[PDB]
């Protein structure tokens, strides 16, 4: 029963979770060819990712 | 009918819990460790770990429609889950 | 606020909004009938608010009745609705 | 279907639910006064007993 | 005997005990209203 | 200096109004979180009851009253009560005041600030005297009263932070605005068919010149100018103000410096 | 009930223009916007907490007791 | 126990702290001066969850350049920062004052 072993649901073949309301909306906007992002506010942004490995 | 099981030599998913589950209750119970203690004051760790190795000394016995069974030690089985 | 919730100013909460009185009554019968039936709340011997009012009355029977009403201020709480 | 198929069971809590983007997919925010009352009989032994010994 | 009643309909006092019946000496209602406690009350104003 | 530049443009006992120049963002949004937050000051905390036959339930009243401006000048010169060694409360790190009423006339009566008296010893530090703006001097409308009717209370007040609890706002509003123009790009106006017309000029728009459509992007600009507006509640004066959020901030930047020295 | 004594999200005290500005409106016979002006509520998160207050302590008030 | 230091293991001359009882206000404050030192190779900072005053500050620097004396050369130009502008202002509000002594 723990959460990531129902990932992938064989009701549909589908996994069922997604990204859904804000974050969807998100990701559009970051990934979107007319976005940029500045230094300072990409090493914040980098610290937030729990698993990133310390490399610019 | 050790001879010719026509059973899977894999171990299952229900089986892995059920094993993990109850090897973990011996570990409660004071019973008998059979690898070294690395910090794991969890005792389901322990029972990951003992099953990691090996080291668990259990007998599963599957039933057919018939009622007829099998015999299948653990460290016969394949864990690939 | 990412499903339907909803994000709401905590100092804007202190200084009164959605501040709530609640009150709530309790009532009790001092006994049923004089039929040599007895009880009564005069202290025997051995939710949250304050005391409001407490009232005391009784029926057109001449049983004694006692009426309670306790009152509280709810404090807008994570969770609730809006 | 009343009493046998399911029934009215303990160690359980209900409440109200909420959002928190900043909380792992695998875990769940549980109330203190929840926690304060639901219980788990842990087994006391050597592995265990000083933390028990400090909780109880 | 206690000041425990007050005369609804009547600022006036009854402080009334056991055995006293419900009726106020000068309204002849059925109404007490319970004198308030005379300890004092604490709030945080919040 | 050659630090931060200040140049005030209007100044009251109100509300303040100046341009903050020759200093980072992270610096200025800081001090204005700081004097949102960070200010101390005294305010109405315990309210005990004697007596209440108004319309108004006791608790309503102690909420109320927790919200009545209060001279602090001192404040500074009060102990917390958290700190302070005394039981309960002491004059030394709590205000003692009362409020004693009750109907006399038909019409209503109106119990307003000015009615609180003060009763502890002020050991003469300017503190604990209700602030009143009024035209008037009449103060804030406390609550009514009814001919027949009767309030007596005693309140205690404590130096407290506005972070902990609002009642302790010393100010009001902070207008807080940079780049106008919107030269550094940090903004994409929302527009039907052209912001340029669509959106109205900030009053502060004439404070720069308007950009040039011909010149390129300066991609090296920084946010350096800053226009800020405190409106204080009058508890304190606006100078004031400004002068105990600027040593609170520094006070916990050397606190953590001491925090370091002691690691 | 009464006039609230704080803006809920300016903080700018509003309990003590009630009688001012009842008087603006009866003595001196001026709309809404126009007394709001006189009080300095420059700010419609302010003047709102004055505009839309209802006043029912005056009803309270009429019981006897 | 206000504060807490510890070095960080997916990279050398690199160190997080966490301070408790403190927020954004002065955490921004504190990255922003960081990143304007040539040494410092990295710094950041999270809040880890709103219902706890926990900040988590990330900096790695360059060798031989301690990053805690970064933080303590910070902490310095911050200081001293705040001191010529309450200077400043209280001149300014001075000579402003001496019109406001007419108009309040
Ligand atoms: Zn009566
Ligand atoms: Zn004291
Ligand atoms: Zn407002």
């Amino acid at each position: 029963c723990a959460v990531p072993l129902q990932i992938v649901s064989p009701q549909s073949n589908k996994p069922c979770m997604g990204i859904v309301q804000d974050t969807l909306c998100g990701i559009r906007k970051l990934t979107l060819r007319d976005t940029f992002i500045e230094l300072d506010q990409v090493l914040n942004m980098l610290y937030w990712v729990p698993d990133w490995d310390g490399v610019i | 009918p050790k001879d010719q099981r026509a059973t899977t030599p894999y171990m299952t998913k229900y089986e892995r819990a059920r094993i993990l589950g109850t090897r973990a209750l011996q570990i409660s119970m004071n019973a008998p460790v059979f690898v070294d203690l690395e910090g794991e004051t969890d005792p389901l760790r322990i029972a990951m770990k003992e099953l990691a190795e090996k080291k668990i000394p259990l007998v599963i016995r599957r039933y057919l429609p018939d009622g007829s069974f099998e015999d299948w030690s653990v460290e016969e089985l394949i864990v690939d889950l | 606020n990412q499903e339907d919730s909803m994000i709401m100013n905590q100092s804007s909460i202190d200084r009164g909004l959605f501040r709530s009185l609640f009150f709530r009554s309790y009532m009790d019968q001092e006994k049923k009938y004089g039929m040599s039936i007895t009880e009564t709340f005069e202290k025997p011997q051995r939710e949250n608010g304050i005391v409001d009012q407490v009232l005391v009355t009784t029926n057109q029977d001449g049983l004694k009745f006692v009426k309670v009403r306790v009152r509280t201020t709810k404090i807008p709480q994570i969770g609730d609705k809006f | 279907r009343g009493n046998l198929m399911g029934k009215r069971v303990d160690f359980s809590a209900r409440t109200v639910i909420s959002g928190d983007p900043n909380l792992e997919l695998d875990q769940v925010g549980v109330p203190k006064s929840i926690a304060k009352t639901l219980t788990y009989p842990e087994v006391v032994t050597p592995y265990n007993i000083d933390r028990l010994t400090q909780l109880v | 005997a206690t000041l425990k009643y007050i005369c609804a309909e009547c600022s006036s006092k009854l402080s009334l005990s056991r055995t006293d019946a419900v009726r106020c000496k000068d309204c002849g209602h059925r109404i007490l209203l319970k004198a308030r406690t005379k300890r004092l009350v604490q709030f945080e104003a919040r | 200096e050659e630090g931060p530049q200040v140049k005030i443009r209007e100044a009251s006992k109100d509300n303040v109004d100046f341009i903050l120049s020759n200093v980072d963002l992270a610096m200025a949004n800081s001090l204005r979180r700081v004097m949102i937050a960070e200010i101390p000051t005294l305010a109405i905390d315990s309210v005990e009851v004697e007596t209440n036959t108004t319309v108004l339930a006791d608790e309503f009243i102690a909420h109320r009253l927790g919200l009545i401006p209060l001279q602090s000048m001192d404040i500074e010169q009060l102990e917390y009560s958290r700190d302070c060694f005394c039981e309960d409360h002491c004059d030394k790190c709590s205000v003692v005041l009362t409020l004693q009423a009750f109907g006399e006339s038909e019409s209503t009566t109106n119990v307003y600030s000015k009615d609180l008296v003060i009763v502890s010893n002020l050991m003469g530090r300017n503190i604990g005297h209700p602030i009143i703006q009024d035209k008037e001097g009449n103060g804030v409308l406390i609550c009514k009263l009814r001919k027949g009717q009767e309030l007596k209370l005693t309140c205690v007040a404590k130096k407290g932070i506005a972070k902990e609890h609002a009642k302790w706002g010393p100010a009001a509003a902070i207008e807080f605005e940079y780049d106008p123009w919107n030269k550094l790009k940090h903004t994409d106006y929302w527009y039907e068919q052209d912001s340029a017309k669509e959106w109205p000029q900030s009053k502060n728009c004439e404070y720069e010149d308007p950009p040039n459509e011909g010149d390129p992007f300066d991609y090296k600009a920084q946010a350096d100018t800053f226009y800020m507006n405190v409106e204080s509640v009058g508890s304190i004066p606006v100078d004031q103000v400004v002068v105990r959020g600027i040593d609170t901030l520094q006070k916990k930047v050397a606190s953590i410096l001491l925090a370091l020295t002691q690691m | 009930m009464i006039v609230p004594v704080r803006c809920f999200s300016c903080g700018k005290v509003v309990g003590d223009k009630w009688e001012s500005y009842l008087n603006l409106l009866q003595e001196d016979e001026l709309d809404e916007g126009t007394a709001l002006s006189r009080l300095g509520l420059k700010r419609y998160c302010c003047r709102r907490m004055i505009l839309t207050h209802v006043d029912l302590i005056e009803k309270f008030l009429r019981y006897n007791p | 126990s206000k504060l807490k230091i510890d070095p960080d293991t997916k990279a050398p001359n690199a160190v997080v702290i966490t301070f408790e009882k403190e927020d954004h206000t002065l955490g921004n404050l504190i990255r922003a001066e960081l990143l304007n030192d040539r040494k410092v190779l990295f710094a950041a900072y999270k809040v880890e969850h709103p219902f706890f005053a926990r900040f988590k500050l990330r900096i790695q620097t360059t060798e031989g350049y301690d990053p805690k004396d970064a933080l303590k050369n910070a902490c310095n130009s911050i200081i001293n920062k705040l001191g010529a502008l309450k200077t400043n202002f209280e001149t300014e509000w001075n000579l402003q004052t001496l019109a406001a002594d007419d108009a309040f």
